[PDB]
């Protein structure tokens, strides 16, 4: 029973549609899962992944992501700021370095060196709720 | 957090997991999503799994590596996910914690394209898309 | 990197693992030493293990969680460490890599105070201290 | 056969002597392994751990450490600058926060809040070899 994609939560249905555009055409599972989760990272109304993500207590949006292919190649970034698509930066850690996990400033330095563009990922909505939480 | 795992037409597995983490977490806090063996683990000879829930609890139990070794030991994706959750429930209780305060779930896939899922608490769903189409199921 | 695991007089296990990284690593590189399935794993019902070697390779295989689940499946600390290394050798082969370029070792301890160790390559030692004395042994 | 300590490499012999001062007195394994590895973090001549560690490419000493006790309590810090004993900061993540892993600036912020004092962990010897490597 192949190809088949599974993802977490309700926003996973529409992420799966995206992954399936690759899989139904005989594409690689690696490309399909990257494309699938990037849809949710791209969406500002998806508040727990990428661009609409609620910040840490100091109002900083910091993202974590990792990817693993069919032959134990792995890539990972954690507490990285300003890059909308951490899964692609993790794929680049996997493909373009001798390392497997980069965190913080060092993960952003590498993303920028790979041509990823620096972005503000704190939506107006997320700054607003953050400030409401600071009051509470 | 969204985790996604897939088996392609060549029969190869891969997975991805990405999050903005716990809202209003301490600065520098990292959860299970970028950790291999906690948020995501893929072995093309056995299967793959991604986790959902309290980041802390999935790291503490190396959740997804446990699900895949349980499929390696011969469990179905469903059985591996349930047994992995049952082991974590025993650990939540050994730590004198209340299960209502902990949530951890796994979805899993093996090389035949069989899949499964299970959670500590009711209320999580996952999406499955094969040749029967795309559907939302409840573990 | 130094990893240390101990069984105390009450019969409880604990472990610690700390490192400066790979020398001249990229800024922000993290190895296995801070990751709970990889550099260190302790289960008080089963045993404990710490890893040595290329950080990347221990993360990729969730090494120390594998050793402890192998003791959970009935292997002595020695057997679990050897079997875990043998599985990793099979994986660097499937990645078309040269084992001379890979080093990974584990030391392990179970609930009965039995211990063991094993590595891909020669040249690593570990120190054991029990009531008979302190000693440097070779896996 | 208890108590018993095992550690990695030849320098584990003298770390074990330190851990054994706790264990031979019926002390907790958690306290013994923290004390054991701290000896090596303290030593500027052991250049793969703590103080004296060889820096990254750009000359910074960033340390990684984690600790786990007898009942699944875990603490972890990764790529932390300026704190000589990352294992104690990881024990503090375990004991004093609801989190399990802190990285980068955020790990140092927390260490300083717990009273750890910022220090220069790059020894003259390690700056020297780093610069020799930059030439090569």
């Amino acid at each position: 029973n192949k190809p088949i994609v599974l993802s977490t939560w309700n926003f996973g249905l529409h992420a799966n549609v995206e992954a399936w555009k690759v899989l139904s055409k005989g594409g690689k599972a690696l490309d399909a899962v990257e494309k699938g989760v990037r849809l949710v990272e791209d969406d500002p109304t998806e508040r727990s992944v990428g661009y609409g993500g609620r910040p840490d207590r100091d109002g900083r949006v910091t993202l974590d992501a990792c990817i693993m292919d069919e032959n134990y190649n792995i890539g990972s970034v954690a507490c990285m700021e300003h890059i909308k698509n951490p899964i692609s930066v993790a794929r680049a850690v996997m493909e373009k370095t001798p390392h497997v996990m980069l965190v913080g400033d060092g993960a952003l330095e590498f993303a920028l060196s790979q041509g990823f563009k620096k972005e503000n990922l704190l939506t107006a909505e997320s700054e607003k709720e953050w400030k409401e939480w600071l009051k509470t | 957090c969204i985790g996604m795992i897939a088996l392609d037409a060549q029969g190869n597995l891969s997975g991805a997991c990405t999050t903005s983490g716990m809202a209003y977490k301490m600065h520098g806090r990292v959860g299970d999503s970028p950790i291999i063996g906690a948020g995501l683990f893929v072995d093309n000879e056995i299967g793959a799994a991604t986790a959902t829930g309290h980041g802390e609890e999935v790291i503490r139990t190396v959740g997804t590596h446990l699900v895949v070794e349980l499929m390696n030991q011969g469990r179905t994706p469903q059985q591996a996910c349930k047994e992995a959750v049952e082991r974590i429930v025993k650990i939540v209780n050994r730590r004198g914690k209340n299960l209502k305060d902990i949530q951890v779930g796994f979805i899993a896939l093996n090389k035949k394209g069989e899949y499964g899922a299970y959670c500590i608490q009711d209320g999580f769903n996952f999406a499955v898309h094969d040749q029967k189409g795309n559907r939302l199921e409840t573990p």
